[PDB]
């Protein structure tokens, strides 16, 4: 049971840069690559006493890549697992989808093929990308398309980083995000959104870090990924694997967008101050003040929920909590699903990184739900795509790269059909 | 002589069976290394039913652990009594089901069930006189329900003359583990009413209720729930393994409990179950056992029998007891509650006594009541099924794998006319 | 979503017993149409096969009414 | 010191409040192959 | 053989019950840890009526503690003789009626009485032959009066052929604890006059006067009052637990006291009650018992008997006494004060003797007189009820719980025609 | 059995500071948070050796909340509960009920939500506020409205501080008090009045402090709260929970205003002087010279009375004293309430705070009664409200902050209707 994780772009390989540090720290692997068998889901054992990860960091700018090649983990990552182009994609979906992709993706998928051949019990792929960039969106979409034709039936857990409503580091990112979604619809099996604004909010509220950088964002995202892959790695009283979210959370082939959350995110002060039981952290996982995507699930109605648990949790209290949540009315489901939860329990508590800002808690919850507030997100995103495109702005760059103007029209109508989908499905 | 081949499907079945073989090995005095170390030579004479001698006091279980992922298998092999299973009996897939009954019954079963059948056949003709098969699995998951169901259908096609027990946990709405619980439960029950000989329903709510009201535990880990179900399974097969004043075999129990070929869903209980804080305030008498037996808070199913009528019932007593008190208690509880027992069947209670109590107790019992209140549970499942099927939620992960819609409609008709005939006989 | 009667455990699943302490959701509990009408009750039996309300990919057919 | 196996008699320590950790080992695994694969059970 | 199960409702009921079981426990010589430590054999054979031998000399009381708040239960569990009850018999809630009879009869009873009924039903079928149920509660509080009232109603619906005692304290205006005392008392009495077989009316005003004048205690705590009530209850059922020259069971006393089915509110006394300084100057003869027994200043109710007619009366004596002196004293007391007894019933006094006195004393007595001076207290409450009900004060609290106004009109009608029929037979 | 406390405003959280110091002293909890199970009704034992209270101080001006954050009890309270705004509401009901409340109240009540979720046997809520100020009145009322729509039937003890008749610190506080009472009518279950001039007179006369500060006022208020929750905390011969005042003190669904009083408030040398016994302290709990509200109940008719007793007290003598009170004719009860009393007894005597001014006593009484002197007070207040309202003084502030004149008019006429209600209830 091995899962390989691919990272596309500047954000993708920076999230993986923190994720793989967490993995080596959890399995006791030195940054050299050898211990001083649960690691087998992530690290292939080569020769005698040497563990080389199952990942591909791929990007177009060689800056952050060869920064990894020179940093602390020179020896850990395989020399050729890190794949790097020569010239950037420059926030340009078309440039990263037609010009540069046609030479980088065939080498990448050739590489990932022999990683799958080295693999034995492949569970699925999990991808890491931000749809704001041109690298993450353009050849990210091209790679997912050619992965779906290669394997198809294996799951592709996508943890994307969508642009925030107002906090933004780009201008054309609505164009990029829409054109990326238009392919992330029919390629990704399960797509989880992660907005940097909401993570800024959490870092301010709970961890009381007044000035966080991207590392704290990457660090707690790594905590989330570790918390939903812990069932594969460690044994639990009720474990739930990768290919489960495909069946429990996606009621329709084009409705797959999941609001992730986590609890307890807590500092070293409030942890010592508050009693952490299963009831309140199950409540705290549902309060929109602790979600990873800036939306208001109270404004919508849930479709299905999944609750990963870690640490010291006995089934009586998690089931009693699910009961309490069912009795409350501050949150309400759609009129379809009388069985709206998917419980999962793992024995191992979450680990801490020396230098991290999270305290060590005996238990944690990671909620991956589905609602219609995601339909609210796409409406806001489509409005600011509608503003810019009404005046034909920035279209010149994309047309020059090679996208025909129609791509724009059909991507806009594809989102329009997606709005109708959420509107009718929630009825 | 009479042989019970034990089959464990899926995660629920594998963990319950792990505790089950722990308890059985403890009753027969077999150490976790695999050698006999008991005291009374009563324990030798009836281990052919559950074990096979390998080499010089090396007794191995007659069990088949079948699933798709090694995760449950490795949790089994880690704990004690893990090194006693035969490595050839670990029939085993590699993909994973994913709460998908279609994947567990059409895509993966088609390449795994052949090897499973090879193993279970070899273990069938290894012994002389099969008493029956005994499967423990779940009805919510995919790799337990789907794969277990296809195995049940194939076995019943092969050996139709021997008995068959199905210890299956069922979903509840408030412990709603999977989201496609009705899509799996309805399809599996639709298979169990034409293939299984008799089914014993279990539910986690009734198990929690038992652990908190009778046991009054603080942290009921799954180890204790699986222990409760294990004690029930041991109390069922007790009469084969130890001699009694009134012997009751599995076929003997089935012919007393099943009046009509479709009414074979039993709700089970077990006694005595008392907290360690109140083990000083009680006594151990047959009336005190039977009062705890017929209590509604001691069933292991989420269906109050007081909402319907008991069709038939059975009580398997263990320990040195007096059959006058046994029959008098069953007669009294039958005359005093004249409304909850059906009218056109006199003496609705079958009773039996074995002379070996479980270790550490003086006297125990096991209740198996074929009530009619189980139709409330099937109402609860069928209603949820129609709620989802009207608007076709989650259906495509089944439709794309081979299934049609007529299987769902047929599952509905069989659930609905079955609850119709429960309501008729009530 | 609806919460059905358990008939043995609802005595333990009362919202007040679960430390809810607020006015609970009885929307979920009236939609059942039980026999007694309260949470202690028996459901109604159902017969037949359910036709398809929705079209494919979750879009309500024109004939059936919906809330706007 | 000997204790019965009856339900609820033994209360296990949580073992997660301590730093133990519960890595599970791949003792059952498939062998690299193409269409044909062989299951392997180890000690 | 004959069985009395004990039910304690509310705060006053629970503390009366705690002292009552303390009194019975050394009446039969059992230590607070639950083992026998007495000397005579005559204490052993008659503890089947109150206890159950559990395992190796463990006698647990046959009681059901019942309320809504744990304050009273923990006050019970703290003191000695508190660790003898079985924890399964403690039924408690998380809300509190708060002296709201509507809460204690419509909202909280609705989810607690099911479990209270299961525990009392288990404690009633655990024995063979019920003699009667024995409840101790108040008529001012909510969780004592209200729920105790609902439980009485459900029990009398279930077991109509068995006896039923109710030790209920009623309020006075001078001792006026609850402000809605008349709203609770009137509705509870409206239930007790169709459900309870007989009610032994107590009140705290008379108890204060007794510990003031007679006992000459300086600071009478509630413990001593609860000790008075418990010695009364012990004197009531001494004849069941101990052999006598003239036995008298509860049903025997009921038929002898109650001439008409609605006139079953008894005023109670107890003797000897003498100050420790004045114990030296007295003698111990049956005249010395009856001269204190028939005193109006020794009844435990606020109903002066010389204001009305004694309908019937009963006296339970304990100790080795001469029946000729017993019956002659009963005859003399009847012949002197001849106007205070009803005319159309000759020899208005039932009398009985037991041979075992309370430990430490040579002779004791218990008086249960059914007079018509009790309509003083019922009017004393009825006028207060209609005084509040003309202005509809405090009514929203009762109405909001779903109680209507016609319940109050029926309650007042039952109170009024009841005192009308006492005035008739006076 | 638990009960949680919310404090709205400057006075609110100062009284709460006194209260929580008192509770720590009563349960032996060192200020750093750990002892060197009765506490379970106020503190939740977190982890191992740590007790966090069931309270939230919420306030708009940051000064006093930061003062608490840096005070002695930095460790006791935990920094996620002290809700502090940036700028004040500034003696302005409109600013505190429409402008700033609508941003702060959601966070406030969503903290209350998870406090109650941690709770198990919730008896009720209790709110602490002075209605003269801006935040405690305005967003106090807002919080009570949304709290009642969130919970509904639970008891909410409101220990409010009204402005004294002649001694006063603010000018628009009549407007504030009227607009606060208009909602305190239909949202509070049981509302206790506490003026400051009466407490000043008490401290001058009994405790003979001629120059008292607010700590003494808050200290005796905390003593009162402790005395009426000691029945929940410690075992008594006759205990009474919080939900009982809900039933036994409010005859009609709009008349819930309770005069509170306490006895014996006695200094050390006068305690050396006088013998303390139940009869005379019960007598002392009934004169106007020992009530917390500057009104004369001689002019009123008692509707009901609740008497909490603490310490070395037996029921026989409280019966005797209640008897003699009912016999004396200086005070009279209303016609339709014959049984106007409710006794309650608790064993543990009231403690002392070191540096406090009250001496340790064998026994004490806390009376919560109901009369028509409050119907007198509300008319005395409506007078000086109509004074300023006739010329529309200060109305521009509220109208600019977001109200209109209709709300002023409806609050005024609502208090008029309440006056008529008191008249008709007092009428035999
Ligand atoms: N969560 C997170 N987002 C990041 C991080 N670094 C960059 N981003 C996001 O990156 C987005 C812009 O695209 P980038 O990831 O910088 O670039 P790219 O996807 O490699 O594409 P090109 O810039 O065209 O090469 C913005 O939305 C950023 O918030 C990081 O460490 N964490
Ligand atoms: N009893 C008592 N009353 C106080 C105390 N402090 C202030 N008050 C009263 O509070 C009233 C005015 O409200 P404040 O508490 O001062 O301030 P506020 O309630 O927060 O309102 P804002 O000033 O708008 O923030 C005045 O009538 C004071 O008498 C105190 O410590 N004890
Ligand atoms: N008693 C018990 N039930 C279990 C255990 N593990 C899982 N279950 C039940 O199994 C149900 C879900 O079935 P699942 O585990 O998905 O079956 P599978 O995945 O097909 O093997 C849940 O309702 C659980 O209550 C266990 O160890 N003990
Ligand atoms: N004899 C006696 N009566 C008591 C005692 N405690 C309370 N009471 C009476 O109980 C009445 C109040 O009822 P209460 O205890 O509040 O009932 P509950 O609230 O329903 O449990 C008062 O009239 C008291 O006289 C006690 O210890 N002994
Ligand atoms: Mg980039
Ligand atoms: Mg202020």
């Amino acid at each position: 049971r091995e899962v390989i994780s691919i990272h596309i772009g500047q954000a993708g390989i920076q999230v993986g840069n923190a994720c793989w540090e967490l993995y080596c720290l959890e399995h006791g692997i030195q940054p050299d690559g050898q211990m001083p068998d649960a690691f087998n889901t992530f690290f292939s054992e080569t020769g005698a006493g040497k563990h080389v990860p199952r990942c591909i960091f791929l990007d177009l700018e060689p800056t952050v890549v060869d920064e990894v090649r020179t940093g602390t983990y020179r020896q850990l990552f395989h020399p050729e697992q890190l794949i790097s182009g020569k010239e950037d994609a420059a926030n340009n979906f078309a440039r990263g989808h037609y010009t540069i992709g046609k030479e980088i993706v065939d080498l990448a998928l050739d590489r990932i093929r022999k990683l799958a051949d080295n693999c034995t019990g492949l569970q699925g792929f999990l991808v890491f990308n931000a749809v704001g960039g041109g690298t993450g969106s353009g050849l990210g979409s091209l790679l997912l398309e050619r992965l779906s034709v290669d394997y198809g039936k294996k799951s592709k857990l996508g943890f994307t980083v969508y642009p925030s409503p107002q906090v933004s580091t780009a201008v054309v990112e609505p164009y990029n995000s829409v054109l990326s979604t238009h392919s992330l619809l029919e390629h990704t099996d399960v797509a989880v959104m992660l907005d940097n604004e909401a993570i800024y909010d959490i870092c301010r509220r709970s961890l009381d870090i007044e000035r966080p950088t991207y590392t704290n964002l990457n660090r707690l995202i790594a905590q989330v990924i570790s918390s939903l892959t812990a069932s594969l790695r460690f044994d639990g009283a009720l474990n739930v694997d990768i290919t489960e979210f495909q069946t429990n959370l996606v009621p329709y082939p084009r409705i797959h967008f999941m609001l992730s959350s986590y609890a307890p995110i807590i500092s070293a002060e409030k942890a010592y101050h508050e009693q952490l039981s299963v009831a309140e952290i199950t409540n705290a996982a549902f309060e929109p003040a602790s979600m990873m995507v800036k939306c208001d699930p109270r404004h919508g109605k849930y479709m299905a929920c999944c609750l990963m648990y870690r640490g010291d949790v006995v089934p009586k209290d998690v089931n009693a909590s699910v009961a309490t949540i069912k009795t409350k009315r501050t949150i309400q489901f759609v009129d379809w699903c009388p069985t709206g939860f998917k419980c999962g329990i793992n024995y191992q508590p979450p680990t801490v990184v020396p230098g991290g800002d999270l305290a060590k808690v005996q238990r944690a919850v990671c909620m991956i739900s589905n609602s219609t507030a995601i339909g609210e997100i796409f409406s806001r995103l489509d409005h600011k795509f509608d503003l810019m495109y009404a005046k034909r702005a920035f279209v010149h760059w994309y047309v020059g790269e090679g996208m025909e103007e129609g791509e724009f029209s059909e991507a806009r109508e594809d989102l329009a059909a997606l709005e109708k989908d959420f509107e009718e499905v929630g009825a | 002589m009479r042989e019970i081949v034990h089959i464990q499907g899926g995660q629920c079945g594998n963990q319950i069976g792990a505790k089950f073989w722990e308890v059985v090995s403890d009753e027969h005095g077999i150490d976790p290394t695999g050698t006999y170390h008991g005291d009374s030579d009563l324990q030798l004479e009836r281990i052919n039913v559950y074990f096979n001698e390998a080499t010089g006091g090396r007794y191995v279980p007659r069990a088949i652990l079948m699933d798709l992922e090694p995760g449950t298998m490795d949790s089994v092999r880690s704990g004690p009594y893990g090194q006693i299973f035969r490595p050839d009996n670990f029939v085993f897939g590699q993909t994973g089901a994913g709460n998908n009954w279609a994947k567990g019954h059409y895509t993966e079963g088609a390449e795994l069930i052949d090897s499973v059948l090879d193993v279970v056949r070899k273990e069938a003709e290894s012994c002389d006189c099969l008493q029956g098969f005994q499967v423990c699995h779940s009805l919510g998951g995919g790799t337990g329900s789907g794969m277990g169901t296809l195995l049940i259908s194939k076995i019943r096609e092969e050996y139709p003359d021997r008995m068959m027990l199905t210890f299956s946990v069922v979903p509840s709405p408030k412990v709603s583990d999977t989201v496609v619980e009705p899509y799996n439960a309805t399809l599996s029950v639709h298979q169990l009413v034409e293939n299984a000989d008799e089914c014993m329903v279990l539910d986690n709510e009734a198990l929690y209720d038992i652990c908190f009201r009778t046991l009054k535990l603080t942290t009921p880990t799954f180890g204790d729930l699986n222990h409760l179900i294990s004690a029930v399974m041991s109390g069922i097969t007790c009469c084969l393994r130890f001699p009694g004043q009134l012997n009751a075999d599995l076929r003997k129990l089935a012919v007393n409990l099943i009046p009509f070929p479709r009414l074979h869903f039993f709700m089970v209980g077990f006694t005595p179950l008392t907290s360690r804080g109140s083990q000083q305030y009680r006594a151990l008498t047959v009336p005190e056992l039977t009062q705890q037996m017929w209590d509604a808070k001691n069933m292991m199913c989420a269906a109050d029998p007081r909402h319907g009528r008991y069709l038939t019932a059975s009580a398997l007593f263990r320990g040195r007891m007096s059959t006058k008190e046994v029959d008098e208690q069953m007669l009294n509880v039958q005359n005093k509650n004249s409304s909850y027992f059906v009218e056109w069947i006199p003496n609705n209670v079958k009773s039996s006594v074995c002379d070996i109590p479980p270790k550490g107790l003086k006297m125990s019992a096991t209740f198996i009541g074929n009530s009619t209140a189980i139709q409330e549970m099937f109402k609860r499942v069928s209603e949820q099924f129609t709620a989802m099927f009207r608007r076709k939620a989650f259906l495509h992960w089944y439709t794309g794998e081979g299934m049609d819609e007529m299987e769902f409609t047929e599952a509905e008709s069989n659930m609905n006319d079955l609850v119709s005939e429960y309501q008729q006989y009530q | 979503s609806r919460s059905y009667p358990g008939e043995q455990v609802e005595h333990a699943f009362n919202s007040k017993r679960l430390k809810n302490w607020e006015v609970p959701a009885v929307d979920k509990s009236q939609a059942i149409s039980t026999s007694t009408g309260t949470r202690f009750g028996t459901l109604q039996p159902r017969s037949g096969r359910t036709q398809f309300i929705v079209d494919d990919n979750g879009h309500l057919k024109s004939g059936v009414p919906k809330l706007e | 010191p000997p204790i019965p196996k009856l339900p609820g008699y033994t209360v296990c320590l949580p073992q997660s409040l301590s730093d133990k950790g519960f890595k599970k080992g791949q003792t059952l695994t498939y062998v690299n192959g193409y269409q044909r694969e062989d299951a392997l059970a180890q000690v």
